[PDB]
Order: C-alpha cells, then structure tokens, then sequence
C-alpha cells in the first residue's frame, strides 16, 4: 500500500 | 543555545523593515532552518516562515526570509499597521528549536505618545500588614516599548518588581503600564529614596519620579 | 476548517503531574509533525518539543526532556503533552502546533498554573493621589488588590459610575504563588477632595467584598 506524501516539517 | 533578536523596532506604513536573528553558537546557516512566528493580541500565533526561506501557505508575499551576514532575517516590504506585533525567531540545533526573545514591531498608527509617569508610595494599611509596595504608572503611551527601572537610594533594583500592561486602546492606540516594586516592611525601611525611571521613544530624556520614605 | 482543540487547563501544585490533549480536525493528522510550545509573561516563547507522524522521532529541548513527555494517538487524532514534577516556573499557556513548512496551525492554548497557594482573599490598599501622581490637570489614583488566590477579582469605581480613564491591569502571579493586581483612574487635579473615589473589589472564591475609599 503506497505510503503517500506528508506535510513538510519546519526543520530538515 | 541562545537566540537573540532586536527587542523593538519601529517603522511606518508602506516602509521596509528588517528583523534579524543571531545564534550564540556561530553564524546562522541554512541547517538552522530559521523559523519566524508572529504573535498578535489574544495570543494569535501565525507561522510566517520556515527553513529560512519558505512561506507558510497563505502568508502574504510581503513577508520574506533570508540570511544576512551571520544572521537570519525577516523582511516586511510595504509594512501594514496590521503587522504591528511581536515576531519570534527560532533556530534549529540538530534536534531542537530555540526561540529568540522576540521583536516588538511598531507600525506607526499615530503620532508617538510619551507616557505620563505617576508614582504611588505604599499605604499605611499595607505597612501595617508588614509589606510595602511602590507603584509606577505609565499612562497613555505608544509605542509599547518602554524601560521602567526601579532605583532605591540612587541604586539599581533587580528581582523584586513585576510589570503588567493593558490591551492596546481601540481608539487612540495607546498603552498603560503598571510596575509594582514589592519589599518586606523591614527591607523597605532599610532605604530612604525610592524612584521610578522611565525611558521611552517619545522622551528626549529619561523621566524620573521619586519620593523620600 | 482546521481546528486544534486543546483540553486540560488548570491548577497543579509544585511536584504534581498533568496531561494536556489537543484534538486535530480538518487536516490529515496522521501526516503532520506536531509540536508543543509554551508562552509565559516575560519568558517569551519556548519550544518544548516535536513528534513525527509515526512517533519514532520525539525531539525535546534538552532542558525539559526530563519531566516532559510528548505522545500521539493517530486513530483518535490526538496529541498529548505530559508534565511531571512541575515547578512554579512551569506556569504558562501551552500551545500545540502543526508543521507545514513552518508553524502552520495552532491550538487555542491551555493555561497551566503551578502554585502552592491556598484560596485567599485580597488586601485592598489605597494608591493615594499626590504631588507625585499629578501631571497637568490630571491626578492618578487607584487601588492595589494584593495577595489573592485564585483569579479573578472584579474592580469597579463608585459602584460603576466612574468608567472613563479607568485602567484595571492584568493580574501578575508573584513568587509567593499569590496574585496581585492594580486598578487606577485619572481625574482632574482640581477634583481631589471635592469628589469621593471608592474602589469596589469582589473576589468570589473567598466571599470577599471590599469597598475602599481612596484619599489624597
Ligand atoms: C498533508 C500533505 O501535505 N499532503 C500532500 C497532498 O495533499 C498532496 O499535495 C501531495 C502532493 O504529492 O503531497 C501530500
Ligand atoms: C513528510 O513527513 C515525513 C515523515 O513522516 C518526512 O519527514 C518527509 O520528508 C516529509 N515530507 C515532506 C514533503 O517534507
């Protein structure tokens, strides 16, 4: 089952 | 470890204002992922910028992020009166953010208003209760930034005073501030002169209000 | 559209524990990093921590990892902050936030007050007008409502007949765990002695009703 995207964090 | 910003800045509507953000460990670099958060009244927090350059969706284009020299920076182009607010910076240190002390940005909504300074000696009632509070009132002043120093016998005080500020007035945009210096009756009676010194933008010189016990 | 609903605000004693919740709706909670921060007067904004969608990375500021714990339940769209062994300096408004590029979404806040104080009525002292409290055709007078717990106190002047120029300041929490508050009013300097000025203070938790006349 494809994960899909997530919301980008403030820190990388 | 410690993040430092300007405590207060004043600009006018339509002008450009730049706030900076310093790290105590070194030069601010992209891997510090500088974030900028805005605080408006009623603790209304709005994320402005993340990872130095990226705007939070919905943030107007007039908010821009950059690196200036050894610091991170937020620039407001064509500042609006609604931008009058506190701006906190945050820097990433490997595994945790550290917020700066915040910058109170004034976007002049009116002429500068200097505070009217009043000082209140303690009650005989309170003294009979065993304590002594000296009150310093700054009435109707704008911008919000102001330094209130307590001086006892012509000597700086620290750690025995607390401040409180009213909400900005809807009609004339002024503030009022109450600072209370509280001591025990004994500690209060060990000195003679009690003074409140006030520094503000609308003051050419610090204003002092004092009394003799 | 997007709501971060926080719950669990109240009073705790030094050394106690407490759990705050933040229920998220309007976004796919399972796909957002979440974070906890706190705001206290004079202490600015302090970042407590953050947690990934899968909870396998929980980052804390080293100063607070000892007695703060961040968790989440994605099935119930809920973020939790637990605090142990709390102390007076932990008094603050705690906020949950959701990352999207930056601190994109925010909760409404949760007040946590750490005080060992017992319920106590205020002492109302007169802030007397004088030479030292006069400027032009304006004299300042007021009342100091001191050492009460818990909030709030209601202050009126002349049973509500005097409202213009009245500034009742936010209470401040003192090192003793008790609150103190000031309410002031400006009047014409010529008015002093001619007119009577009385502050009416009510603190319901202690059934305290005090009327204090303020003399020059
Ligand atoms: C929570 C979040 O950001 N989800 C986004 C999704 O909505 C879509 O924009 C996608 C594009 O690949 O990325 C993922
Ligand atoms: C989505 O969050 C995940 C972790 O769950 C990763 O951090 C990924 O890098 C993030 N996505 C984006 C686009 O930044």
């Amino acid at each position: 089952p494809a994960p899909g995207s997530t919301a980008p964090p403030a820190h990388g | 470890a410690v993040v430092t910003q300007e405590s207060a800045l004043t600009t006018s509507p339509g002008e450009t204002v730049t706030l900076t953000c310093r790290s105590s460990t070194g030069a601010v670099i992209t891997s510090n992922y500088a974030n900028w958060v805005q605080e408006k009244p009623d603790h209304l927090f709005t994320g402005l910028i993340g990872r130095t350059y990226n705007r939070v969706p919905g943030v107007p284009a007039r908010f821009s992020g950059s690196l200036i020299g050894d610091k991170a920076a937020l620039t407001i182009t064509g500042a609006q009166t609604e931008d009058e607010a506190i701006y906190f910076c945050a820097l990433w240190y490997s595994n945790h953010f550290v917020f700066g002390g915040g910058t109170k940005l004034t976007v002049l909504k009116r002429t500068v208003a200097a505070p009217s300074v009043f000082i209140f000696p303690p009650s005989d009632e309170q003294l009979k209760s065993g304590t002594a509070s000296v009150v310093c009132l700054l009435n109707n002043f704008y911008p919000r930034e102001a330094k209130v120093q307590w001086k006892v016998d012509n000597a700086l005080q620290s750690g025995n005073s607390q401040e409180s500020v009213t909400e900005q007035d809807s009609k004339d945009s002024t503030y009022s501030l109450s600072s209370t210096l509280t001591l025990s009756k004994a500690d209060y009676e060990k000195h003679k002169v009690y003074a409140c010194e006030v520094t503000h933008q609308g003051l050419s010189s610090p204003v002092t209000k004092s009394f003799n016990r | 559209e997007v709501k971060l609903h926080q719950s669990g605000g109240g009073l705790v004693q030094p050394g106690g524990f407490l759990k705050i919740s933040c229920v998220v709706s309007g976004i796919d909670f399972s796909r957002y990093w979440m974070s906890w921060v706190r705001r206290a007067p004079g202490k600015g904004l302090e970042w407590i921590g953050e947690i990934t969608p899968d909870s396998n990375t929980i980052n804390y500021v080293p100063s607070l990892k000892d007695n703060f714990g961040i968790s989440r339940d994605n099935a119930k769209n809920t973020l939790f902050l637990q605090m142990t062994k709390v102390r007076s300096e932990d008094t603050a408004l705690y906020f949950c936030a959701s990352y999207y590029e930056g601190f994109a979404y925010w909760g409404q806040g949760t007040l946590v007050t750490v005080s060992a104080a017992s319920t106590k009525g205020p002492s109302v002292f007169p802030l007397a007008p004088s030479s030292k409290s006069t400027s032009g055709g304006t004299a300042a007078l007021g009342c100091l409502v001191k050492d009460y717990f818990p909030e709030p106190v209601t202050v009126s002047w002349n049973s509500g007949a005097l409202t213009s120029g009245v500034h009742t300041f936010p209470a401040v929490l003192q090192s003793s765990g008790l609150y103190s508050l000031s309410s002031v009013v400006t009047v014409p300097s010529s008015s002093l002695g001619t007119q009577t000025y009385i502050c009416n203070v009510n603190h319901k938790p202690s059934n305290t009703k005090v009327d204090k006349k303020v003399e020059p």
